[PDB]
């Protein structure tokens, strides 16, 4: 009577340990994935190395665990802007290469999407693709040629 | 909170500033190695019971085999996590990282245990009928030396030590390549190098205060 | 050895289940036929039920151990489906997911109860000394590289990619102007060749 | 001999797990602790039989002055000597101690070498750029499926018997 009760206690304890072994190993396989991707490189995946745009992370040793210090990039202060998909010209439509067309009310500018840094819309940072009767929402503005004042000299 | 962001077909929102945020993520690695013997747990010192235990066969041959497979993989779970690097990298004594301060995460040589100040309070907040506890394969000092090797390989080299040989690069310059991976040009870091380093130092020091603020974080 | 453990743990657990049929489980005889041939049927039912409880507990242990190992294999099978979708069917940006180094491609290989991946990786070999600067100042302008890094071999400054040494003349095509040269710390003085 | 603070009416002593830890001897006013008699598993540390037949016995979780002898945190080693220099681990024992078969040959015990010490030169104006590369092919093996096995209770528990 004592053998059957005591062996069932061990059979319950070993089975419960094997359940918790798979839970810990799943976190251990996750923690090996985190150090390979967040510490040993920059991860393109969203919300895998913290909340925000991931820059780097630092490991910290813990008793039966690991602590990750995820350094993230979080935008702070935005404001109003007016945008257009493209800008028409003398029979040409200009699209930004790696930027976005924005306006502050009077003048149009081109800047990156993650930070405000406006520039003059020139032919270096824009490429011509077709005319301006197909793109919906295209506006009218000039494009400054950085070679035209050198021709007039 | 109810939010109704203004949407229009010709309106966009662009951030004119940013904030460097440091978040803490905690993941368990290994359990405690525990082995139970049926010879002593079920009936110790009695020779009339071990004859009765042989009638059941090999219930406890596979029972200790299952606990041995758990304990041999607890030491294995540390290997793919903390021993990702094969070499040990050392931080140079000249702490010139372009204003970036890593004193909370670098180990302190004054203490008998070479651990970081963040690792110091992490360990402080965490506490025989055939029952034994096997010691782990790697000691707590060896895991901390694994952490210091990966920390020195990230400040000095970055991601180059994980994809081949370690290539040296200043921290004020490799941080721009982390900015290029999220769509930010190199000029934003160099125009605000004092502001970013001040934001990184304040966010690192807030981790030590937030960890000791409540015991529910661990 | 990873594929050797799956065959070994399944075969040894099967031989344990056969070995449980030779256990008495507190009864007179482990074999069933000698119990009926030597004990009377009105009181044989006590001796039968001792063998039933022991043999059903062997099956309850074997099925539970099989369901534990089924989740371990399926976790590796879900990983192996992820590996072929990302390492074979494309190029993975993730580090140390398709081998050690910069991943280029990988090839699958069929295995008995497993899959073998041949991860072709890019590993740098020979590096040497260089002197770098974050930017280069000019006539009221600061020049930053587009996709390169400013390096110097001792006398002249050059621009090259980071994963391979291929120096080029620092011109206005591969550099962009952002502000003056009194804010960036560590900026050096060099000319920028105008190709026009 | 113990230094406990037993009450004058108290004779027994138990821990959280209801195990007797300290009982008074009934004649003399004295306190005596009871710790269990020391036990542990026996582990044999050996190389391959084609290499050598020498073995090292690890008596786990025991101070083995009661049973060369080198005391570790996982027990103690019998037949394995201790060396000051540190090598790579091949046979794990525990607590950063690993045994091997090196140097006329005997089993040695040492502290684990975590890796080769590297001190890369860091400066605020120094960079390292590879001028060459090496195409490397690595082998990764992952299991896919188990063996399909079905067990029937009608034949396994009691075959050919209609009374069962
Ligand atoms: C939108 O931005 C442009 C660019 O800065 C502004 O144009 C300049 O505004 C300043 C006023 O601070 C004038 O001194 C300059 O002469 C303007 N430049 C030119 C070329 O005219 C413009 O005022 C901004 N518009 C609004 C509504 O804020
Ligand atoms: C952008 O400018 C062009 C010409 O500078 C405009 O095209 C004119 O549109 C009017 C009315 O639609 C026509 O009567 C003219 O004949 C067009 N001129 C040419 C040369 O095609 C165009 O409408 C302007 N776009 C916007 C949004 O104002
Ligand atoms: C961007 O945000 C940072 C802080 O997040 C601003 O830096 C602060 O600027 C004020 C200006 O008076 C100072 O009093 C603070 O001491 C600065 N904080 C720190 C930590 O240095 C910065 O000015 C913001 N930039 C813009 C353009 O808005
Ligand atoms: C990095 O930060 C630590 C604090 O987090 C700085 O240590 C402080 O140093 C000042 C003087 O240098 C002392 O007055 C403080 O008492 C120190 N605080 C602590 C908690 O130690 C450390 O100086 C910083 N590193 C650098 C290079 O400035
Ligand atoms: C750094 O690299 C430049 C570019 O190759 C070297 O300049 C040339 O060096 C060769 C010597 O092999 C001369 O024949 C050329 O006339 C040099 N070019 C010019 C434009 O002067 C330079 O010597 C290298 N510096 C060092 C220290 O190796
Ligand atoms: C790069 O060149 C500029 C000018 O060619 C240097 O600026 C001069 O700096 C000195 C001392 O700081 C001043 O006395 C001059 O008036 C500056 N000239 C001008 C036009 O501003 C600058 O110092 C040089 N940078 C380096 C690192 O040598
Ligand atoms: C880059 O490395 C490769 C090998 O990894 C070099 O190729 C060897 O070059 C030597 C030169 O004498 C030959 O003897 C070998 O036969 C080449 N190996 C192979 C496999 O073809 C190559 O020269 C190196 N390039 C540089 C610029 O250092
Ligand atoms: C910003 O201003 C524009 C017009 O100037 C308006 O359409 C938009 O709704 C405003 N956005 C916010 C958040 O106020
Ligand atoms: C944008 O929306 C306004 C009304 O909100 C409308 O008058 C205008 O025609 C729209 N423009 C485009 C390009 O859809
Ligand atoms: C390479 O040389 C530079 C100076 O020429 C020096 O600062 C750097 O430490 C050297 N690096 C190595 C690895 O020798
Ligand atoms: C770089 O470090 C040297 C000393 O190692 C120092 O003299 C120099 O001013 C530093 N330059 C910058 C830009 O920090
Ligand atoms: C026990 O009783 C005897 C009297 O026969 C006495 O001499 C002895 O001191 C007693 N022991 C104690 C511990 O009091
Ligand atoms: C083992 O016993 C000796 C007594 O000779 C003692 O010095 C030593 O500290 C003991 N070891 C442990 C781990 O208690
Ligand atoms: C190891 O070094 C200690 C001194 O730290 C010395 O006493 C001992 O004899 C050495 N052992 C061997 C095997 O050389």
């Amino acid at each position: 009577r004592l053998i059957t009760g005591r062996l069932q206690s061990l059979q319950t304890y070993v089975t419960q340990q094997l359940i918790r072994a798979a839970e810990i190993r799943a976190s251990a396989n996750l923690a090996a994935t985190k150090m390979s991707e967040c510490v040993l490189g920059q991860s393109k995946r969203v919300d895998f190395c913290g909340k925000g745009y991931h820059l780097m992370s630092f490991p910290q040793s813990a008793p039966h665990g690991v602590v990750f210090l995820h350094v993230t990039y979080v935008p702070a202060q935005e404001k109003n802007f007016t945008t257009a998909p493209a800008i028409c010209h003398d029979g040409k439509a200009h699209f930004p290469r790696e930027g976005v067309f924005v306006s502050n009310g009077t003048h149009w500018f081109v800047t990156q999407r993650n930070f405000y840094e406006p520039q003059i819309i020139t032919t270096d940072n824009t490429f011509v693709s077709g005319n301006c009767d197909v793109v919906i929402g295209i506006v009218n503005n000039t494009v400054y040629d950085p070679l035209q004042p050198e021709l007039d000299s | 909170a109810e939010n109704s962001v203004a949407y229009s077909n010709n309106s966009i929102a662009i951030p004119t500033n940013f904030t460097i945020s440091v978040t803490t993520e905690i993941l368990p690695v290994s359990m405690t190695k525990t082995s139970v013997d049926c010879t002593m747990y079920i009936c110790g010192d009695s020779t009339e019971c071990s004859n009765l235990l042989l009638q059941y066969g090999s219930f406890c041959t596979q029972l200790n085999r299952a606990l041995t497979g758990i304990a041999v993989e607890q030491d294995k779970n540390t290997q793919e996590v903390f021993a990702q690097v094969k070499q040990i990298y050392k931080t140079p004594p000249i702490k010139d990282f372009g204003g970036f301060n890593f004193s909370q995460i670098l180990p302190d040589p004054s203490k008998p245990s070479k651990r970081s100040p963040i690792e110091d309070l992490l360990f402080n907040k965490v506490t025989f009928n055939g029952l034994t506890v096997l010691p782990p394969l790697l000691t707590d000092e060896m895991i901390a030396q694994y952490t210091s090797a990966l920390l020195a390989g990230t400040i000095t080299s970055g991601w180059t030590f994980g994809a081949g040989p370690a290539l040296q690069i200043p921290f004020p310059m490799q941080m721009a390549y982390r900015f290029n991976g999220i769509g930010v040009t190199q000029n934003v870091l160099y125009e605000n190098q004092k502001l970013i380093a001040n934001q990184f130092n304040s966010a690192i020091g807030k981790i030590q205060d937030s960890l000791s603020s409540t015991p529910s974080a661990l | 050895g990873k594929l050797q453990d799956v065959v070994n743990q399944n075969a040894q657990a099967l031989n344990t289940l056969v070995k449980q049929l030779s256990s008495n489980f507190g009864a007179i005889s482990s074999v069933l036929n000698d119990i009926l041939s030597r004990l009377d049927p009105p009181e044989a039912e006590v001796q039968i039920d001792r063998l039933i409880t022991g043999r059903l507990q062997s099956l309850q242990t074997y099925v539970t151990q099989q369901l534990i190992r089924a989740a371990e294999i399926r976790a590796s099978a879900n990983l192996a489906a992820t590996k072929m979708s990302e390492c074979v069917l494309g190029q993975s940006k993730r580090v140390d997911f398709c081998g050690k180094g910069y991943h280029l491609m990988s090839f699958p290989q069929s295995a008995p109860h497993g899959v073998v991946f041949l991860h072709v990786t890019y590993v740098p070999a020979q590096e040497k000394n260089f002197t770098t600067a974050p930017a280069i100042c000019h006539d009221g302008k600061a020049h930053f590289p587009r996709e390169g890094v400013f390096v110097s071999n001792g006398t002249h400054w050059f621009v090259t990619q980071r994963n391979f040494y291929e120096p080029q003349i620092i011109t206005t095509d591969n550099t962009f102007v952002s502000g003056n040269c009194d804010v960036v710390i560590g900026i050096v003085n060099n000319t920028v060749y105008d190709p026009l | 001999e113990s230094n406990k603070k037993f009450l004058p009416f108290q004779q027994f002593g138990r821990d959280i797990a209801d195990t007797t830890d300290a009982v008074r001897d009934p004649q003399t006013l004295e306190i005596l602790d009871i710790t269990p008699c020391s036990f542990g598993g026996v582990s044999v540390i050996t190389p391959g039989t084609n290499t050598s037949n020498q073995v090292a016995v690890l008596y786990q979780d025991v101070n083995c002055t009661e049973v060369n002898v080198f005391q570790t945190r996982a027990g103690c080693l019998i037949g394995a000597e201790h060396v000051n220099n540190s090598y790579e681990c091949d046979i794990p024992i525990g607590a950063g101690i690993c045994a091997s078969y090196q140097t006329s040959q005997s089993i040695i015990a040492y502290t684990m070498s975590l890796g080769a010490e590297n001190s890369v030169a860091y400066s605020n104006n120094s960079i390292a750029i590879p001028t060459n590369f090496t195409i490397s092919v690595t082998t990764e093996i992952l299991p896919v499926s188990m063996t399909k096995t079905s067990v029937d209770c009608t034949m396994y528990i009691c075959g050919d018997s209609t009374e069962c």
